[PDB]
């Protein structure tokens, strides 16, 4: 039911995983319909709640989402936060969007997932080529991908992400 | 190898001159996590401000229906700085097409107080409550009136009044607790501080969280207990008490009265 | 019950601030006996958890406390924790602790107060106050405590905290 | 006036230079803010780690039950820089007579995984499980016994499986998760990973992101469904599933068996 979407989006905010992730289930089965609230509601008060708005929206995978997951991943402080976002920016629906705004789209998702593929802390890098291979359908995003993905492999500190880079290389 | 609420890093190391330069880069996601920093940081040095306000005519940073990523965090950023000389470039971007840009500059011209912006304000509330509709698929209104009407009632707008209590009926909530907030704000009548009261009480946690920002920003006494009471986190009460106590400022009573109820939130 | 205590402070992490503040006043109730688990089971990655620990540990007003309490006013990142602290390190009951450290305690918080009263953040300031209004009762300390509301009461940019310093001075 | 959950700043702002100059200021309570703040930060320059060093042996801060804030802070730094020319002033605090230097000095050395902290280690497991009690009013066992069990786990101390085998047994259930840790370690035996597969079961949250870190750092493969399904918060099993992945380091399987599970929970 559509007239629940607002509480279900509250219970993200009580901090209980297992109702989070009912809840999170069911707003994801809704889908399209849901995303103007999942937008406008997002908790900024509360990164718990916040990680879960991000990972039901990047799951729906409405490209209207894209800046929104932008913002999540380049400038929020929480890694669970940004961590779903980078996942979520490499999967969006792309063709829903009216022409050419679908080859726009996810430009700007890969401009930002090279971005913070720079970051420091590990799970934000291995986030960043995940959400990276998932650009892979597209043509005209994939020199650049290939390229950082080479340059990561040669520079980066931490054998996991290297393995994940690996990973996306196949 | 280790877990962190609150990390080190959320991006590069910056400095103001570093952020400033940033803003010229090559790199757009840099211009646009730059100009964010610069807000966050409320870094006032009057190159920060300058540089910000050229980034109000931006076009090298585009998005999905037009819009421009780097004017939505320049204009965010401009109403942290406290620098009225923003307001022309912000009044600017009022009549900017992408929504966001006029969002995030209405709530700076609401930040920064100034009421110069008075008519551009107006202008988007042509048409009133009737033309204040939601297009298809689009997550927003067709202007952002909550951030209009705020800014009206901040800035002191009072020959706006007749246009602004139409929207205490808009069928958005959010919109009639702006309505309500300005109401007050230009009126002084209590009627329009009780509805922000009543917004406390309501089942919506985010709209107590702004019911709380209004009673702040209006002072209004009466609401200090419902205050203290709300359901919401302490961070927003100490917020509100704070602005009732700047309101009712050596000591009266009733400023006792809230410091003691600020006390009681720690 | 005492066998109780672990889940009471367990219900910190589920973010319901009425069932929170139960728990929360079921500890203080039960008193010094929950300080020992109260001081080792602080929730480390849930801000919102840890400020009612704090919170609690701060109501309670065992000196045991005390170094918690520094750690949380002095390095924590969140707010509400913070504040709670700061509240509370001018409230504990230092009689409590063996001679001397009954007069080394005070000390150390005053110390711990001083030092948060410059943050720039106005509530930490508040709070700050507070505080250092507790320590009243203590006489080697007034003078240090004058002299610093002196300072911010001519320094201070807010309104607020000017006011605050007002009803300490009183 | 504005809501932060993660604020600007929480203190002085502060560079490397700043803070190791700090170190030695006549405010105590400024010292021990930099000490932190050169952990938290990471400044892994070498005239941090031998400030931090001197700050071992400070005696102008004391505490509580003769307690030394500095010198806990600045053990607890030293682990994070990863430099072993620390780790015979860290050696020399486990036989500090504050308990919290004796465990920050335990959790460093763990950290620094240097075999030469061995002995030292050892002797605070002096009269076993029989005399690993809690002093009354005391808030710790005698000793840091997690820690210290944990230490010679990682620092490969082979020759105190005798004395750590019998804490499996200790009353304490953070102190038997540590135990089988390091018998784990020290043995490479399943059935010391499985009680920390078992732990990953209980009803206890705190235990839980324990043995999650434990399963990291031993790398024990076969838990890895049980740590993506463990009630848990995903950074911790992220960073579990990181430490069986970098044991099982081209792409095997089980790498990628593991780093699908990795995907899943971002």
């Amino acid at each position: 039911d559509v007239a629940a979407i607002p509480t279900l989006i509250a219970v993200f905010g009580y901090n209980n995983p297992t109702a989070a992730a009912i809840a999170s289930t069911a707003l994801v089965q809704l889908g399209e319909v849901a995303v103007p609230q999942l937008l406008t509601q997002i908790d900024d008060y509360n990164y718990g709640a916040r990680a879960y708005s991000i990972r039901t929206l990047a799951a729906i995978a409405d490209p209207r989402a894209l800046d929104v997951l932008i913002d999540a991943a380049a400038t929020d402080f929480a890694p669970s936060v940004r961590r779903a976002a980078a996942k979520g920016l490499g999967n969006l629906h792309w063709h829903k969007l009216e022409f050419p705004d679908n080859q726009t789209a996810p430009k700007k998702a890969l401009e930002t997932l090279l971005f913070i593929s720079q970051d420091a802390e590990w799970s934000i890098r291995y986030a960043a080529i995940v959400g990276l291979q998932g650009l892979v359908n597209i043509p005209d995003l994939q020199q650049p991908i290939h390229t950082r993905l080479k340059e990561m492999l040669a520079s980066d500190a931490e054998k996991a992400v290297r393995a994940r880079i690996l990973l996306a290389q196949s | 190898p280790s877990v962190e609420e609150f990390p080190a890093e959320n991006g590069p190391q910056l400095t103001p001159e570093l952020a400033i330069a940033n803003l010229q880069s090559s790199d757009l996601s840099l211009r646009y996590y730059a100009a964010w920093w610069l807000g966050k940081y409320r870094v006032k040095e009057s190159a920060a401000v300058d540089a910000l306000i050229a980034a109000l005519e931006d076009e090298a940073d585009r998005t999905e229906l037009g819009g421009y990523p780097l004017r939505r965090n320049a204009a965010r950023a401009l109403g942290k700085l406290g620098n009225r000389k923003a307001v022309p470039g912000l009044i600017n971007c009022l009549e900017c097409p992408d929504f966001y840009v006029r969002e995030a500059a209405a709530q700076s011209l609401e930040m920064l107080k100034d009421k110069t912006a008075a008519p551009a304000l107006i202008k988007l509330l042509d048409g009133g409550v009737a033309q204040a509709v939601q297009v298809t698929g689009r997550p927003h209104l067709v202007q952002p009136y909550e951030a209009v009407l705020e800014a009206l009632g901040a800035i002191g707008a009072t020959d706006a009044i007749p246009l602004i209590q139409p929207f205490l009926e808009h069928p958005v909530s959010r919109v009639q607790c702006a309505a309500a907030r300005a109401m007050y704000q230009l009126t002084q009548e209590p009627v329009y501080g009780e509805l922000l009261v009543k917004v406390l009480a309501g089942n919506d946690l985010n709209l107590r969280r702004v019911a709380l920002g209004d009673l702040g920003a209006i002072g209004y006494l009466a609401a200090a207990e419902a205050i203290a009471n709300a359901k919401a986190e302490n961070s927003f009460k100490l917020i509100a008490l704070k602005g009732l106590l700047e309101h009712q400022m050596s000591i009266s009573d009733q400023a006792i009265r809230v410091m003691n109820l600020m006390d009681s939130l720690l």
